[PDB]
Order: C-alpha cells, then structure tokens, then sequence
C-alpha cells in the first residue's frame, strides 16, 4: 500500500499549492440535468460489473448442492410424469379392449 | 415423527413435487408444519434446497406457518424466483420489510433479531433483491447518534445492551455495502463519503466495535473507488470526481471545482485520490500554465529550480510590477 | 460457469416437461376421436 | 430451567452454522463426480422408461391391429 | 463444560504421550475451537452468561 500513501502525501501537497494564497517566497512576502444521466449510467455499469465479479468467485459446496437437486427434483418429475402418461394411455386401450 | 409426516418432509426436501402435490391434495390429515430432526418444516426444507415449484405449492396453504423465517432464509441463498415466489404470499402485502414473524422455532429466530430483509439482503449484496425490496419501500433505519439520550434509545440500553450495539452493527453493515448504496440513493459518491466519515468517526468511539467501524468505511472507500475506476471518458471521470459541474459553482481560474476532492481528502479516502484517474485530473492542475515542463526529465526541473533561485529577485520584481501579465499568470500556477 | 450448467439443466426441464405433455395431449385427442367413432 | 432451554437454542444454532461453514468449502473433484453419477444414472432410467411405456404401448395397438 | 473438560485432558494427553503430541495437541484445539465459536453465535446478555 506504499504506492497509494506517497500518492496521497503528495496530493496533499499539491492541495497546498492550488489555493491563490501566497506567490513570492520566503524573503519577499515581508514587503508589501446531465449529471443525474451519467449518474444513472455509471450505477448501471456498476451493478453489471459487481454481478459479473460475484460470477467470478468459487463456485462452493453449497452451490453444487442446489444444482444436485435441481437434478433430482427434474428425475422425480420426469419419471412420474412418464408413468402417468402411459396410466392414462393403456386406461384409454382397456376401455378400447372392452368395446372390441 | 410420523410415518405419513417423514415421507412429506422426505419428498418436500429433495424435489419429490408430485408426492407432495398429492399429499397435500389427498390426506386431510397431515399438517403442512410438521418439522423434522432440526425443526425445520416443509416450507423451510423447500427453501434451503431451492424447490420453486414445491415452494409455490406450499406458499398457497393457508395455514403455513415460518412464512416470513423462510422469506429470510431464501434472502440469505440467493434464490431470486423464490424470493420473489414468498414475497407474492399476502403476509407481504405492501410491505413488512420495515413480532415472531421470524421465528424460525418456538424459541429464537434463525437470524439477529433486528435483521430486516432488507438488512439481510443489503448484507448479502444481492442486487436482484435489494432493488426488489427497495421498489417496495424497504429501507434501513439510520440508526441514532451513539450518544443519544432519547427515550427508545434509552429503553434498548437498559433491556439489553449487548443485543442494542449488535443492532447498531447490523444497520451500519447494511447501509456501507456497495447494494444498498448504489441502489438507494441518487448520488452514491457523495453518499459513501459522508458515510466512510461516519462509520471512521464511530470506530473511535466505539472501541468495542472498533474493527467493525474501521471494515465498513473501508467498503465504503472501496465502493466510491470501484465506482470512480469504471469511468471511461473525461465527463464520465469529472461527473465522479467533481461531482454536478452545472450546479457546482466553478473552480477558481478555470479548475475544476475541488470541493469534492478537499472533501476526500479530509476523509482520507486514500484510493480514490491515488487513483490514475484522479491523479490525472490534479497532475493538469499542477502543470496549469506550463505545458512543456510536465514531459521534461528531473534533471531539467532541477535546474530549473536552480535558475528561479538565480533569478528570483526578478521574479518578485515583475510579480510587482505587472502581476497580469504572461510572467504574472505563469508564477500564479501551483507547480511555480 | 456453474450458473451455465444449472440454466442448462432448467431449459432441459421445460422442453422435457412440455414435450411429454404435448405428446399426451395430442395422442389422447386421436383417442377422443377413436372413443366417438366407437 | 432456563439454562436448558438456552443451551438447546444454542447448540441448534451452532449445528446451522457449522452446516452453513461446511457448504461454504470448495467444491472437489470427488463432489462433482457424485454429481456427474446422478445425471448418468437419470439418463439410463429415462430411456428405459420411455422404450418400455412404447414397447407396452406398441403391444396394445398390434393386438388392436389383430382385431381389427 | 464438555469441551472444556475435553480439552484440559487432551492437553495432559499430549505430554504424557510424546509420540501421539501433535495429535492430543491438534484434539485439544478443536475443544477450544469449539468452545469459542460456540460463544461467538451469542447474540444477547443472556446467552453471553
Ligand atoms: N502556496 C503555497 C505554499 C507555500 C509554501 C508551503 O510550504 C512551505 C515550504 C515550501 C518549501 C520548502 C519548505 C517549506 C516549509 C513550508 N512552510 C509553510 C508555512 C508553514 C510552515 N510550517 C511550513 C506550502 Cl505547504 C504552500
Ligand atoms: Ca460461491
Ligand atoms: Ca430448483
Ligand atoms: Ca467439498
Ligand atoms: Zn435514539
């Protein structure tokens, strides 16, 4: 952090300087609504790039959890649905073996 | 537990969406809040796993209770669709973001008991559900000066002081995340200022909380400085470094209006003055007449100071005489 | 790049779930009209 | 007995976070492979599943051409 | 006040043991480990006490 304290010290120096103040040295000072749009626009490019920097983090044990369950949920769905497609359908042939 | 209750809670936690939709359809008898080894009932278990369809078939019973505890748990993961999927229940009907509506047991609540969701999700810094809780009027208290002397103040010292301070920290941390900085407030450059000071000022106070204050005006100088480090061209740089240059008044001789900048570095910000952005600002400050110096070697700067020192006198001779004047405007410039 | 393989597995769900369900729905409208010629 | 009843409140407390700790460990090679199983053996039970419900399906309809 | 007692019989453990040291010493620092994180989900005067 040695590079961003020496840059500040000598900001401060500089704030020194920038005030009208004082010009001649020591021995001779005794003798006399755009605004709000850009705003809008950099907090927008701020939400995008803090969402894509929490995209760039581990992915943990916890998210792969979620995304094992995800798994498991969609095989219970998917395999009942299935089998109640065919109880329906083979329902419909009995009623169709019984007409004959 | 009970045979019928264990294969709900078995099919609520691990997606089984038929068996419970049937359950809940078909048995009259079962209660929807039957908890498991860990106390925690279908609802809960549905949330913790991220099961939005469990969830919703669960979030239309009527008598489901933890409603609110599992709003905050699917705050804290994540889970965007079943946060939005809880918020659509009537018990959130026009807010209640702002009495045991938390409780995640008979006894106790899985958070700090002054942890809103909108604090809990200012702590998490999820965008997506700050920006929803905050469109429904969801926002963080501003917690009373450290000394305050008022009565409600005054009645949380005396019931619990270790629970009130937490509180405190609580609110603090919810207010310097960079979520509910950037989303709550039209201008949050100024806003993470103020606040850095605050939270710098507050670490002296309280020792006990000292390391606490010190992180979250770190996060605050952490965010006006990643807010500054985005910007990519000179009205961009000016609008974070200056601030509403139509409403500032003006910077003496044509500079751009320091003002904000003094205020940075009074709060030492330290990184959002040191910044290359910045620095370049300042360093055309500096160099304000002298555009040929700024490129010149060390070498020639010192003897240049060398040959001012020769001939000072008659700088301050021409400063006298004509203090408008091509000399009198270049000796003016900070770098001279 | 996990996130890309969960929204991977949640479109899989909705064609899969849409799929069957279209396969039903067509197949027991040509038993309809099976059960009315009887 | 309220000792009891906050040590209780305590210890469910501690056994969340600690819960909540280990979830937030890196994922392994070995985790991901338990993951990789699932999909795998999905994958075997779907296609069973749908050429069984069409091999029963395809029965009834030859005994439907049978009859015809 | 199990942990506690735990940990100080670990710890004798650990000298009366040299070849086992590393391993009493590493027990006996997840009962301090679990002593102190179990205070530090404490969240109001009661449970501090
Ligand atoms: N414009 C302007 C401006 C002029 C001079 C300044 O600083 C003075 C200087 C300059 C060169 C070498 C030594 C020194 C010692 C400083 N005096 C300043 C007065 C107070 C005394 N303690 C230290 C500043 Cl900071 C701003
Ligand atoms: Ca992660
Ligand atoms: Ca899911
Ligand atoms: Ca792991
Ligand atoms: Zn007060």
């Amino acid at each position: 952090d040695a590079d961003v304290e020496w840059k500040f010290a000598r900001a401060k120096l500089w704030f020194s300087y920038f005030e009208e103040g004082r010009t001649l040295p020591v021995p001779f000072n005794l003798v006399p609504r755009q605004y709000q749009k850009i705003m809008k626009r950099l907090i927008k490019r701020y939400v995008l790039q803090a969402q894509i920097d929490k995209e760039s983090d581990e992915v943990n044990e916890g998210e792969l959890k979620e995304i094992k369950q995800d798994i498991s949920s969609l095989r219970y769905e998917l395999l009942e649905e299935k089998s109640q497609n065919t109880e329906d359908l083979a329902e419909l042939i009995r009623e169709l073996g019984e007409k004959l | 537990l009970s045979i019928e209750e264990e294969r709900f809670l078995d099919a609520a936690e691990y997606g089984n969406i038929p068996v419970v939709r049937k359950m809940l359809e078909e048995c009259h008898s079962l209660n929807v809040n039957c908890v498991d080894y860990m106390g925690q009932n279908a609802l809960q278990l549905a949330v913790a796993n991220e099961h939005l369809e469990i969830t919703e078939l669960l979030l239309k019973k009527e008598n489901l209770s933890r409603v609110g505890d599992a709003l905050l748990l699917a705050i804290s993961k994540g889970y965007v669709r079943i946060v939005e999927a809880i918020l659509s229940h009537p018990a959130f009907a026009e807010g209640k973001r702002l009495d045991d509506f938390y409780a995640y047991d008979e006894d106790g609540t899985r958070f700090s008991h002054d942890v809103t969701p909108i604090i809990l999700a200012a702590h998490c810094q999820e965008y997506e559900i700050v920006h929803t809780l905050l469109r429904k009027g969801a926002r963080i208290e501003r917690p009373h000066d450290y000394f305050c002397k008022c009565n409600d103040c005054n009645q949380k010292q005396k019931h619990d002081s270790f629970s009130h301070s937490r509180s405190r920290i609580n609110a603090y941390k919810g207010l310097a995340s960079p979520a509910y900085l950037s989303l709550s407030s039209e201008d949050p450059v100024m806003t993470a200022l103020e606040l850095s000071n605050e939270l710098a000022v507050l670490a002296n106070i309280e020792k006990e909380f000292k390391n606490d204050y010190k992180k979250l005006s770190m996060q605050c100088k952490d965010f006006v400085v990643g807010l500054l480090d985005l910007c990519r061209n000179t009205e961009e740089v000016e609008a974070i470094l200056n601030g509403d240059v139509e409403t500032l008044q003006s910077g003496d001789h044509g500079r751009p209006n320091l003002s904000r900048l003094k205020l940075a570095i009074k709060y030492e910000v330290k990184k959002f003055v040191a910044h290359p952005n910045c620095q370049q600002q300042l360093l055309s400050i500096w160099y304000e007449n002298l555009s040929g110096l700024r490129q010149q070697t060390m070498a020639v700067k010192f003897l240049v100071v060398l040959a001012v020192a020769i001939g000072l006198p008659f700088l301050a001779l021409i400063y006298w005489f004509a203090p408008c004047s091509k000399m009198g405007k270049i000796m003016r410039g900070p770098f001279m």
